[PDB]
């Protein structure tokens, strides 16, 4: 590069990666790398696991998407062979099973927990689509025409935030660049071209709403995060959709993501452009529980471990994925361990050489993550047992 | 807000 600092930075990345590759047998129990035709902006493991009898591997599936320059975009279902002859002329195959025609890049794709065949998608346009992949062929049509099972109206702009209610069937939330949060009941009688209008529109934010998340236990409770630096807590039982139950001045920059703790009904996390992950207690949102510092750039995704209550991970533009352990907060460290980071930082994943777009914890196999980057790479990996043990 | 990169096609390797 033209700048010395720029040329060094590009070289350090390439050099760090070569070291990461050579050190993978020390840090991981599993590393699987796959280069997708196009980069995916989304990643989410489907909940099902198919164990073939007398086979040394199980088949896991994952929802992916495409992001292309000028080609036909697709919603993808990929199969992954994980441990429960394998030589290619690398160890476990990653394959695209379903390709469903999509209009524009898939900003986010999430399955409905009550019917995992149903997947809502965020488009680069105002509509939010719904697809039943069993109501579509495995091979897409060269017609290139996107035929969603439902078109959800209410937004004026594209977005990323998307969350299905785990306790209330068909209740879908969506966040948009238009500053709104839309709610739909996909069970409502559609109209026109399978078009369902927003049941409610929440207008509390005064900037781009980056994410939405339903509380995992209270079916009426959800949280939102925006570029206005706020975290907002909403109750659908209230009739005022312009004022949230709580407004939290969460960060010193844009708030890009949030995730509720799957084991503690009061604990929640937010990720920000201020390069920190904040911990929140719904019982006292005026005071921040803790700040996770060590990310070297804007954070875009936060996800709690589906298996361990004290574990969460964050990813962003710094091309790294950090895994944090709440139980290690305020622990004593030797001066040598202290220089590597805070005790709460359990692991740094340096497998990606580009911005991490999304990641997903495998719900059936503990410590397995799938992360997708802007350079088309998708990694299925698992840190070494010794990292989280002893 | 996030800026989407100008996506590159893979031939079975990075971008």
């Amino acid at each position: 590069a033209e700048s010395f600092d720029d040329a060094v930075e590009e070289r350090v990345i390439n050099e760090e990666y070569k070291i990461w590759k050579k050190n993978t047998p020390f840090l991981y129990d599993l590393v699987m790398t796959h280069a997708l035709e196009w980069p995916s902006l989304t990643a989410q493991w489907l909940p099902d696991v198919t164990k073939q009898d007398g086979k040394d591997y199980s088949v896991h599936r994952l929802i992916l998407g495409t992001h292309t320059s000028d080609e036909q975009n697709h919603l993808l279902i990929a199969s992954v062979q994980l441990p429960s002859s394998h030589y290619d002329n690398v160890c476990g195959k990653i394959e695209i099973e379903i390709k469903i025609n999509h209009e524009g890049e898939v900003n986010r794709a999430r399955y409905m927990p009550q019917n995992a065949c149903v997947i809502a998608t965020k488009t680069p346009s105002s509509d939010v689509l719904v697809f039943d992949y069993t109501k579509h062929p495995s091979k897409p049509e060269p017609s290139g025409e996107c035929q969603p099972d439902l078109r959800l109206r209410g937004h004026q702009k594209e977005g990323y935030g998307l969350s299905w209610n785990p306790n209330l069937n068909g209740y879908l939330l969506s966040a948009s660049d238009d500053h709104t949060i839309c709610l739909w009941d996909i069970n409502a009688t559609p109209k026109e071209h399978r078009v369902i209008d927003a049941k409610n529109i929440f207008t509390g934010h005064t900037a781009v709403v980056e994410d939405v998340a339903w509380h995992l236990l209270h079916e009426s409770l959800f949280g939102s995060v925006a570029d206005d630096q706020k975290l907002m807590i909403w109750d659908t039982r209230n009739n005022n959709t312009s004022k949230p139950s709580h407004t939290v001045d969460a960060h010193t920059a844009e708030v890009n993501c949030l995730s509720f703790n799957p084991y503690s009904e009061f604990i929640l996390a937010t990720g920000s452009a201020d390069k920190t992950v904040a911990l929140w207690d719904l019982r006292n949102l005026k005071l921040k529980l803790h700040s996770f510092e060590s990310h070297k750039d804007e954070i875009f995704q936060v996800q709690w471990s589906p298996h361990n209550e004290t574990i969460l991970a964050s990813s962003g533009t710094d091309r790294r994925l950090h895994v944090w352990d709440l139980s290690k907060i305020g622990e004593e460290q030797s001066t040598e361990d202290a220089e590597d980071g805070p005790p709460e930082l359990l692991f740094i994943h340096g497998g990606h050489t580009a911005k991490i777009s999304d990641f997903s914890w495998n719900p059936n196999e503990p410590w397995i993550i799938c992360s997708v980057s802007e350079d088309n790479i998708m990694q299925v990996w698992q840190m070494a047992e010794n990292v989280y043990n002893d | 807000a996030r800026t989407k990169q100008t996506a590159r096609k893979s031939t079975g390797g990075k971008a």
